[PDB]
């Protein structure tokens, strides 16, 4: 629930500024929050909104955009690869951990809905877990796995007041 | 049934219309006399459509003008093959000696006459109780027969039910209110019945009334039957019906909006662009 | 106290009959006020013949543009029996005279047949105030609502849709004899006072109301209403490029009936299903 | 409103302008006669481009249509560019260029349309459902599209043609091999077809599943049974919109009836 | 069976892969939706006429 | 449903020509009683399989289906047969119409229980409802 | 009810003579509610002595079901074939009160039946006795119960009768209160709309008065 | 539209397609309502530009 206010407070801080340019630390917070909610349209325009002087001075903004670039092309293995490739500051560390976990639920829902049978090697890349781990995870959720083929088979497991409003409108 | 008397709602409306017509014609309310017919099956009454039988009401005495009824007999026999004379009706309160005299006159025609006394001036909730008919009490000397009231039933056919429903409040006061008042009355009487049953159960629990082992068993069965159709198919059908009615409302809110928009553009074309 | 429908005023009736205001304009009569007793007896006689056909006379008076009906008596049937029974109108003590005839169509809609319109033409020609009632027993029994058939016809040699449910057979008779009569708006009047007090016997039922089974009882009626509304709206569109107001009114009434049925169902569900969960 | 949209456009901050673009405008402030058609055209052109950057092509197409339908007798650059972007957006959201309303000024179809010829032939090639021809026209008219600054909208038309072709497969097939599908939509590879189909399922554009055991894609054309209570909620949301629309329509004609200028001429 | 079906004397269809003949004891009174279709089609043309009355 | 334990006596008073066989090993007597059992079982069942229909009417599967389809196409019995799953569907309720009749039965139970209360304690019943509404 | 004549013959008998008559009651067809007989002081006197097990049998046939008999089979006396069928019928009534769609698997568990044919035969003969009305469903393995008789009552579930009836009464009152609110709201909507159209008509005519000066 | 069927190109079976009247009616009615609402809100804006006399010289 706390993620609702954090995104709004960073957006407002960018709107009003003492000199029209916001602080470097709040730029990374806004970019990370956009990626957490899968709002890639505003994140992409935020990258162009960052002045080149700020982007060149702070290398953190370049790194956070690398993670977003993977999400933009829907490169699931690259989302986990770039998240752990670099070390982030403490003010955006907890939300970026939530971004990595949020990507994990996105992969789980995508496989459960868009796949009737997915090979284990590709399925492990989607979730971001090692191949052996992904084998043990599915049975805990009831998903069937078959040996000698290494293939996973996922499957998805005031009316009265309103009505009198309709009549009153029609009868005037 | 214990006395097997079954009145039809058409008779009550007939008597009411007769009384109202005579009251309007003569200015003041006036006593009326009628003739109830019906089907007799040994121990069954089954009153049906009644006719006028004006007769006479002269001064304080009722004269025997039953020759007019005799002429009306063959007339009503042409349209009612299986219907026969059963009794007569009146408008007033408690029975009177004049009613006794008219009943004595009527017993000349038929052996088992009834006596309906529909009261129009009543101001109390339950309906005036139809007929006070008697088996005629005989004592040594003068007969001095009285009337021994026995219960009545309001058995009605489907056509009568539909007609009565149409005359009753059904579809300034809006149609929503008229439709909802009928439901309010039905739910109110159901609630009164259930509340009185609950009061009897509480009285039996406390000890005011003797413990009847069968009434509480029936009450337990009634309580167990209370969740009517709670199936998943019933819910699916109910939601399908609700969605269908919602679509039928959308198609028609759209029509009303189109009509109002047409009126708006008609008024707009004669205000700005004068062509 | 309202009322005032009763108390037959002889002088006014003779004056309006001698004036003959409907001779000048053909569309004089537009409203038909049937009584409670009239409807009760008419529907009872209509259903007391089953699929067979019944017919009788209906008594009433005329006031301005409205025709009020106070009573109705059946007939034995074409032979001498009907003519002998006709004398009932002047034999009893009643000041209402006779205003028209009613006859049932058991399963053939509510329209007027060719022989029916010819008899109505003759009756209007030699008995100036006359109306024809064409109620349907089967439809009111099946759908639970009474359909009215006040269908006064036009004069001979003069030139100037609702219950279109006849599937195949008699629809041909409907088409040819369609412009020869015009419907009358039926507006029921209750005398109030005694009858309004005595209408509590309807409340005695309380079970057919609580379990009405609407929206399926008259599903065919609503489908027919929508089918009529479709070309009513098409005619409104063709004229536009006020029939649109009439189409909107019909849509409003049909939608109101549907929502009333849904409200009854919701009330029943709240009363019975949502208890002891 | 035009200035706010322009500021939100040059700074690429499209979210602050959203509350001022989600409301349908009713009556226009005359500002003592200082309001002209330029302010009307700019609001519905910049606002349409704001929605385009947010991938909201349903309302972006609506905004462009309003600018085109503005009455005019002289050629306007804003109306010209809005016509160019109207074709591209209608080619992305829909499979064809939506027909303009009848009350469009005759100048649009006689001057603006001839000046927009590269976009009209692009629509014609789009109607042939052949991506290779579409890419040839994009390269041929690359200078025209980049000069008009709408580079990327045309590239989105190329990608949307593949989605349109895949959606047509659902109208004919229950199960199609990935290789066979890639040969009909010219994706050149079963791996490419698998990625294209998976993205469509994620976005909800298609109802399908991927079976890697047999290398087949099965189309499950079962959107909704219109039975759940959520459908009832959707119905009353649309019903409330119509009721509010009717209330405004009835109120504004009641202003006409009480107008002293009115009923004098009636 | 094919000749009878083509002659409309047998109301059903043949499932060839299962060697079946499934009859047509279905298609109840769904004419309400057909009536709603005509209502929707008439309304679709009605909006255009009102908006585009004269200009 | 008439079983074989109450039909041996009836065969005693049958006339000799009425005991003739119908070229199937079944006498005339136990041919109209399996048709009667089938029609009567249509009221106690919404759907029955072929195997269980023959486990109740004897004649397990060869002629249990044949008799079921023979009663239909003649108007004697209402239902349809799905031969793939071997189920005879007799008659089903459409949920909503069943809801109305179940409500009516519930209301009838209230009325019947109301009469019982008044019969047992007429004095207690009378004073009850008058003050209840007020 | 057949139990009335049985009560008269047991008004004075006690001990072994009463016990023999009790067995007749439990076997007599058409008797399914042994409540009035149980309240007799002669029957309750059997609690003390060697007939305490026989009293528990009558309590089992009044309030208990077949699974209760299985658990306490050793203590209770032997039951005849007719008595066991009656207990099975009463078990179906108890299940019918809880739910109106009894699964076949549930019924097979309590009634102790090995095959589906025996269970359906028992249900069919239970419908014949008119204690339960319903239809069998082989495809869904359900017993749709439309009506079941009320079993025996005790002085512990009378409060449950009050609680259920009070809930029904409160639900009826809530519906009535809601209907009254909708009636007045609809009336207010109609009168507010009627006032608006009267104001417009008055304004139009007032303008016409000024113009025609 | 001459054949109402779908091709299953795995077992090579042509399956006849049975459309659902209820689902089809609901989706086309909601589509008509959405189009009508868009058209009405567009013309009610046009009434503003016509009343205010907005045009390009
Ligand atoms: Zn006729």
């Amino acid at each position: 629930f706390s993620f609702k206010k954090l995104l709004d407070q960073c957006e407002n801080q960018e709107l009003e500024a003492p000199g029209g340019i916001a602080t470097p630390p709040v730029y990374g917070q806004l970019l990370a929050l956009y990626l957490l909610h899968n709002d890639m349209n505003n994140a992409r325009y935020l990258w162009k909104r960052i002045p080149p002087a700020i982007k060149s001075a702070n290398s953190e903004l370049g790194g956070i955009w690398s993670v977003g670039q993977r999400i933009w092309q829907r490169d699931f293995p690259g989302i986990y690869t770039t998240i752990n490739a670099h070390q982030w500051s403490e003010t955006v560390q907890p939300i970026m951990e939530a971004l990595r976990d949020a990507t994990r639920r996105r992969a789980f829902a995508l496989v459960s809905q868009a796949y009737t049978s997915i090979i284990a090697d590709d399925f492990a890349a989607f979730v971001g877990l090692p191949v052996e781990e992904a084998v043990k995870g599915i049975l805990e959720q009831g998903w069937q796995a078959d040996s000698t083929t290494r293939m996973v088979l996922p499957r998805k497991p005031q009316q009265l007041a309103r009505l009198t409003d309709y009549v009153a409108f029609l009868e005037n | 049934g214990s006395v097997s008397v079954a009145l039809h709602p058409l008779v009550i409306l007939n008597i009411s219309d007769h009384w109202i017509r005579m009251r309007s014609q003569e200015g003041r309310p006036v006593q009326v006399i009628g003739a109830l017919i019906g089907k007799q099956e040994g121990r069954n009454i089954e009153v049906m459509n009644s006719f006028e039988l004006l007769s006479h009401t002269v001064e304080e005495k009722i004269i025997i003008d039953k020759e007019y009824y005799y002429t009306k007999e063959e007339q009503f026999k042409q349209v009612f093959k299986e219907l026969e004379f059963l009794g007569w009706y009146t408008t007033g309160g408690p029975p009177d000696p004049s009613d006794i005299h008219v009943h004595k006159q009527v017993c000349e025609i038929i052996e088992s006459p009834l006596f309906l006394k529909l009261n129009p001036m009543t101001k109390h909730t339950d309906l005036p109780v139809s007929v006070f008919e008697s088996v005629i009490d005989i004592i040594n000397g003068e007969a001095t027969m009285l009337f021994a009231e026995l219960t009545y039933t309001l058995a009605t056919e489907e056509a009568e039910r539909i007609g009565v429903d149409h005359v009753a409040r059904m579809t300034e006061n809006s149609t929503v209110a008229e439709h909802l008042i009928a439901q309010h009355s039905a739910i109110k009487m159901l609630h009164s019945r259930v509340k009185l049953i609950l009061e009897y159960v509480k009285a039996s629990e406390a000890g005011e009334v003797p413990f009847n082992h069968e009434i509480l068993r029936e009450a337990y069965a009634l309580c167990h039957c209370l969740p009517v159709l709670s199936t998943d198919k019933f819910k699916t059908d109910f939601y399908d019906q609700c969605n269908d009615v919602g679509l039928m409302a959308y198609l028609g809110t759209i029509t009303k909006t189109c009509n109002t928009m047409n009126q708006f553009v008609n008024k707009f074309n004669v205000l700005y662009d004068r062509q | 106290s309202i009322d005032e429908i009763y108390k037959y005023d002889k002088k006014q009736q003779q004056e309006i009959l001698a004036a003959k205001p409907w001779t000048k304009d053909h569309h004089y009569f537009k409203y038909c006020k049937i009584s409670a007793l009239a409807l009760l007896k008419m529907v009872m006689h209509a259903r007391s013949g089953g699929n067979l056909e019944v017919m009788g006379l209906m008594l009433g008076k005329v006031d301005g543009e409205t025709m009020i009906i106070m009573d109705s008596f059946a007939l034995p049937v074409a032979y001498e029996y009907m003519a002998a029974y006709i004398e009932n109108a002047k034999q009893v003590g009643r000041l209402e005279n006779a205003i028209g005839w009613y006859h049932s169509h058991p399963g053939y809609g509510c329209w007027l047949s060719g022989i029916d319109v010819s008899t109505q033409m003759l009756n209007q020609q030699f008995q100036e105030p006359f109306v024809a009632v064409v109620i349907d027993p089967t439809r009111t029994i099946s759908a639970g609502k009474v359909n009215l058939g006040a269908f006064r016809t036009y004069p001979k040699g003069y030139k100037p849709s609702e219950y279109q449910t006849i599937p195949l057979n008699k629809i041909e008779d409907f088409g040819v004899h369609c412009k020869q009569y015009y419907a009358l708006e039926v507006s029921y009047f209750k005398s109030s006072l005694d009858r309004k007090l005595l209408e509590l016997l309807w409340n005695k039922y309380w079970v057919n109301t609580l379990s009405s089974s609407s929206l399926l009882t008259n599903a065919d009626y609503t489908t027919g209403q929508v089918f009529d509304l479709s070309e009513k709206l098409e005619q409104s569109e063709a004229q536009l490029g006020d029939k649109l107001a009439k189409a909107t009114r019909d849509s409003c009434k049909t939608t109101i009936e549907a929502i009333h049925g849904l409200m009854s169902q919701v009330i029943k569900d709240k009363l019975f299903n949502q208890i002891n969960i | 409103h035009a200035d706010l949209c322009q500021l939100c456009l040059l700074a690429k901050c499209f979210k602050p302008a959203l509350p001022y673009l989600d409301v349908d405008m009713m009556d226009i402030c005359k500002e003592n006669g200082a309001y002209d058609a330029k302010h009307f055209l700019c609001y519905y052109y910049y606002g349409g481009m704001i929605y385009t950057g947010l991938k909201n092509f349903e309302r972006a197409l609506y905004f462009y249509e309003q600018a085109i339908t503005t009455p005019a007798m002289a050629v306007s650059h804003i109306m010209l560019e809005s016509y160019k972007k109207y074709i591209l957006v209608s080619l992305i959201l829909l499979g064809k260029v939506q027909q303009l309303p009848k009350y469009t000024s005759q100048i649009v179809g006689r001057f603006i349309k001839p000046l927009s010829n590269a976009y009209h032939e692009l629509a014609q090639v789009y109607s042939t459902n052949n991506p290779s021809e579409l890419r040839n026209l994009v390269n041929k008219h690359s200078e025209t599209f980049t000069r008009d600054n709408n580079m990327g909208l045309v590239k989105q038309c190329l990608s949307s043609l593949y989605k349109k072709n895949i959606q047509r497969l659902t109208k004919t097939f229950l199960t199609l091999s990935l290789q066979d599908m890639a040969s009909r939509v010219q994706l050149s590879g079963p791996q490419e077809a698998e990625k294209y189909v998976l993205h469509m399922i994620e976005d909800g554009e298609i109802f399908a599943s991927i079976n890697q055991k047999d290398g087949m894609v099965s189309f499950h054309d079962n959107p909704e049974k219109y039975n759940n209570p959520a459908m009832l909620h959707n119905i009353d949301q649309e019903m409330l919109k119509c009721i509010e629309l009717d209330e405004r329509l009835k109120a504004m004609d009641q202003e006409i009836t009480v107008n002293p200028q009115f009923v004098q001429k009636s | 069976l094919v000749q009878c079906i083509l002659d409309n004397t047998i109301h059903g269809r043949i499932d060839q892969v299962n060697q079946l003949l499934e009859l047509d004891h279905q298609k109840r009174g769904g004419a309400r939706y057909t009536a709603l279709d005509k209502w929707t089609n008439q309304l679709n043309s009605l909006n255009q006429a009102v908006v585009s009355k004269l200009a | 449903i008439i079983r074989g334990n109450q039909l041996q006596e009836f065969a005693a008073m049958l006339m000799p020509h009425q005991k003739a066989t119908t070229a199937d090993g079944s006498s005339i007597l136990d041919r109209a009683v399996i048709e009667h059992n089938l029609l009567s079982a249509s009221k106690l069942y919404n759907n029955i399989t072929f195997e269980e229909l023959g486990a109740l009417l004897e004649i397990p599967a060869a002629k249990a289906e044949k008799i079921a389809s023979q009663m239909i196409t003649e108007g004697r019995m209402n239902g349809f047969i799905d031969q793939i799953d071997g189920i005879v569907h007799f008659e089903t309720r459409e949920a909503l119409p069943t809801w109305d009749k179940q409500i009516q039965s519930l209301c009838f139970q209230v009325n019947n229980l109301l009469e019982k209360i008044s019969q047992t304690a007429p004095e207690w019943t009378a004073q009850a409802m008058e003050a209840q509404m007020a | 009810n057949l139990l009335e004549q049985f009560i008269l013959l047991a008004k004075g008998t006690s001990g072994s003579a009463l016990t023999a008559l009790i067995s007749q009651v439990l076997e007599a067809p058409g008797v399914y509610v042994f409540g009035e007989l149980l309240e007799l002081a002669n029957v309750q006197e059997l609690a003390e002595g060697a007939n305490a097990a026989y009293l528990q049998l009558l309590n089992l046939f009044a309030y208990g079901t077949y699974p209760d008999y299985i658990a306490n089979k050793e203590s209770l006396p032997e039951l005849s074939t007719a008595q066991q069928n009656k207990l099975k019928h009463l078990t179906i009534v108890s299940l019918a009160s809880r739910m109106k769609c009894i699964p076949y698997s549930v019924l097979l568990k309590d009634l102790e039946m090995r095959n589906l044919r025996e269970l359906e035969d028992l249900i069919i003969e239970a419908v014949y006795t008119d204690i339960i009305q319903g239809k069998l469903d082989q495809r869904n393995q359900l017993l749709e119960v439309d009506f079941c008789i009320g079993r025996d009552i005790r002085k512990k579930d009378i409060n449950n009768i009050v609680k259920t009836l009070h809930e029904w009464c409160d639900g009826c009152e809530a519906v009535l209160l809601g209907i009254e609110q909708q009636v007045l709201r609809a009336n207010q909507y109609k009168e507010n709309h009627n006032r608006t159209q009267q104001q417009v008509e008055a304004e139009v005519t007032n303008i016409k008065k000024t113009l025609k000066a | 539209g001459l054949i109402s069927a779908r091709v299953d190109s795995h077992s090579k079976i042509l399956y006849a397609r049975d459309v659902d009247q209820r689902s089809t009616t609901f989706e086309k009615s909601l589509l008509m309502g959405k189009e009508f609402q868009r058209r009405a809100k567009a013309m009610m804006l046009r009434a503003a530009v016509l009343r205010n006399q907005i045009h390009v010289k």
